[PDB]
């Protein structure tokens, strides 16, 4: 039994630009629990970025959140890349402010 | 305080 | 209402690189307390809840031993199925395990529970009675006719009526503030237009606690399809957030309405989207 | 020249049926000035120890501890001895010991039949039954030792059993029993109690 992982990627508060904020990347409902996960702001990954501990739902799956502070601007992009067994390329998804 | 767990396997 | 304690574990095996990693986490309703990495420096069960950071020595290295030896039943374990399944040595697997208690309002035990699952499919579980158990293969049944054999349920029904509810009266006392606190879900619905003659709205809960939460768009009264469910995202605070969203054409863009239900938000909530 | 030195030898004490969470000594011994010894254990958890070797009275001699007993100590154990250790040149492997595990399940019943006091000559039968569905049976009597494996059944009454024939009854004994499963034949359960058996003289 395997698993493809959903990514949302979303802020702790509501963003106004020019606040600090935190940048979340929840990556839920996979199996197995390898999975790499990358913070990402203007295509350069970003290396301070921390996770919760591993724990799963009721029918297995796994779940996990990375979370690093970032303060949002108009023109700064920012993604998250999450890379899993059950994907042939790595799933890139860039961040909303209305999701 | 967690479970002391069953000695015997699976 | 119905609180409840809950251990996870997770035990993965690692050819290459020696012995299995081992994760193993509680929690009390959404909120996690503790934590034990195999791949920690100075493996210990950690303080995770500023509550639980003040129990003395004697639960932190108790409860550091038996997780301890948690990790060597599962490398056990994790070893034992690979024959069991008739697999070589070269692939990776998992062995997840999941026991606690549900506590109802009687202040007593509702439901006890010690589930097991490898490489993501059931394997073994202890039956509601407390006595019995239920295998998902015939690889399963083996171990149950040998757990039958130790009289091992005996053994998890002494812990699940017991010190399972004792101590999680002790946790909701001692972390009353933090646990037995409800936040309401702050509510409000966006607008965006996807066309000259369509249009979305999205209603929106945040900074809820806990993570049940009911969130359904009507139209002129129930449609569950062509609304994009979102699944509960934790915020990283302690509260978690939801958003369903339905599309519309233009004009008619009222009539359209969202309902929410926890337990923070005590009479249910109607709300619709306002210029 | 020497080629590959003999075989050592392996004993346990106190002996090859350790209880859980108890500690067996694995002593490997011989008359060969072996200053290196290796105890190894075949199966599912594969290991090899590494003993140096103490010499009193010509013998060669080596205590492996294998502490707490536990599932994944139990199995077959064999020794060599080595004199050099640049390489190891590795002796003959000595006689393989089994090293299980018991006290992990319930115990079974020992019947005797015709009955727990036999006259002389007449055929003995001991049955191990239970409950817990175990696959095999061991059945020892005291001292000699050379435990007998026989397979099970499900009878009607729920129970599952071996029968374990004798032969003439001659002089009796004290049996034990214990069961076992399948995939796991060193890992055994409580000792069943002890059955004894007294012989008697045919009348006339
Ligand atoms: C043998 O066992 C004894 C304990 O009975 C122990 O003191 C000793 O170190 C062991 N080894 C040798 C070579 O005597
Ligand atoms: C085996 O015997 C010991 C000592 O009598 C006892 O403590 C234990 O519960 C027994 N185990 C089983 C499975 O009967």
């Amino acid at each position: 039994i395997q698993r493809t992982p959903k990514i949302q990627v979303y802020s702790r508060h509501p963003a106004e630009n020019g606040k600090s904020n935190f940048l979340n990347c929840y990556v839920s409902g996979f199996h197995p629990s390898d999975i790499e996960v990358d913070l990402l702001k203007n295509g350069e990954r970003i290396e301070k970025v921390e996770h919760s501990d591993l724990s799963f739902s009721k029918d297995w799956s796994f779940y996990l959140l990375y979370y690093t502070e970032f303060t949002p601007t108009e023109k700064d992009e920012y993604a998250c890349r999450v890379n899993h067994v059950t994907l042939s390329q790595p799933k890139i998804v860039k961040w909303d402010r209305d999701m | 305080n967690r479970f002391a767990g069953f000695g015997i396997g699976l | 209402g119905s609180h409840s304690m809950r251990y996870f574990h997770t035990s993965v095996s690692r050819p290459g690189r020696g012995e299995p990693r081992f994760i193993t986490v509680g929690y009390v309703d959404d909120t996690q307390f503790v934590r034990f990495d195999s791949d920690a420096a100075s493996p210990r069960e950690e303080p995770r809840a500023p509550w639980i950071e003040q129990e003395g020595p004697e639960y932190w290295d108790r409860n550091t031993q038996i997780c301890k030896a948690k990790a060597q039943t599962d490398r056990v374990g994790l070893r034992n199925l690979r024959g069991y399944y008739n697999q070589s040595e070269d692939g990776s697997h998992t062995w997840q395990t999941m026991y606690g208690c549900d506590m109802g309002p009687d202040g007593r035990l509702l439901r006890g529970y010690n589930q097991f699952a490898y490489d993501g499919k059931d394997y073994i579980a202890l039956n509601e009675d407390l006595r019995s158990w239920t295998a998902a293969d015939t690889a399963a049944q083996i171990t149950q006719r040998k757990w039958e054999a130790a009289r091992v349920a005996e053994q998890l029904r002494a812990y699940l009526e017991g010190e399972c509810v004792e101590w999680l009266r002790r946790h909701l006392e001692n972390g009353k503030e933090t646990l037995q606190r409800a936040d309401p879900p702050k509510t409000h619905v966006t607008h965006h237009p996807i066309s000259d003659h369509e249009a979305t709205l999205r209603c929106w809960a945040l900074g809820f606690y806990p993570a049940e939460i009911t969130l359904t768009w009507q139209r002129d009264g129930d449609q569950t399809q062509d609304t994009e469910l979102v699944e509960t995202r934790p915020a990283g605070d302690g509260t978690f957030q939801k958003w369903a969203a339905v599309v519309v054409p233009s004009g008619q863009e009222q009539r359209y309405t969202c309902h929410v239900q926890h337990e923070g938000l005590q009479e249910p909530l109607t709300l619709r989207w306002k210029p | 020249h020497e080629g590959v030195h003999r075989k050592p030898s392996l004993l346990a004490h106190p002996g090859r049926l350790v209880k859980s969470e108890e500690t067996v000594i694995l002593q490997c011994w011989s008359d060969v000035r072996f200053e290196h010894f290796l105890l190894h254990r075949e199966g599912k958890f594969k290991d090899t120890l590494h003993l140096i070797g103490e010499h009193h009275d010509g013998v060669s001699k080596a205590n492996f501890s294998i502490g707490p007993m536990m599932q994944d100590l139990a199995g077959t154990y064999r020794c060599y001895g080595s004199v050099t250790h640049s390489p190891y040149q590795l002796s003959a492997p000595s006689d393989p010991l089994d090293i299980v595990i018991t006290g992990l399940y319930e115990k079974p019943s020992l019947s005797a039949q015709p009955g727990p006091t036999v006259l002389a000559g007449e055929s003995v039968t001991l049955s191990c039954s239970s409950r817990s569905s175990y696959d095999m049976y061991h059945l020892s009597r005291e001292g000699e030792a050379h435990e007998c494996r026989f397979s099970a059944g499900p009878k009607v009454n729920g129970t599952f059993q071996a029968d374990f024939p004798l032969g003439p009854a001659t002089h009796g004994g004290t049996y034990r029993c214990f069961g076992s499963f399948r995939d796991s034949p060193y890992e055994w359960s409580n000792s069943s109690d002890p059955l004894l058996v007294s012989v008697i003289g045919n009348p006339s």
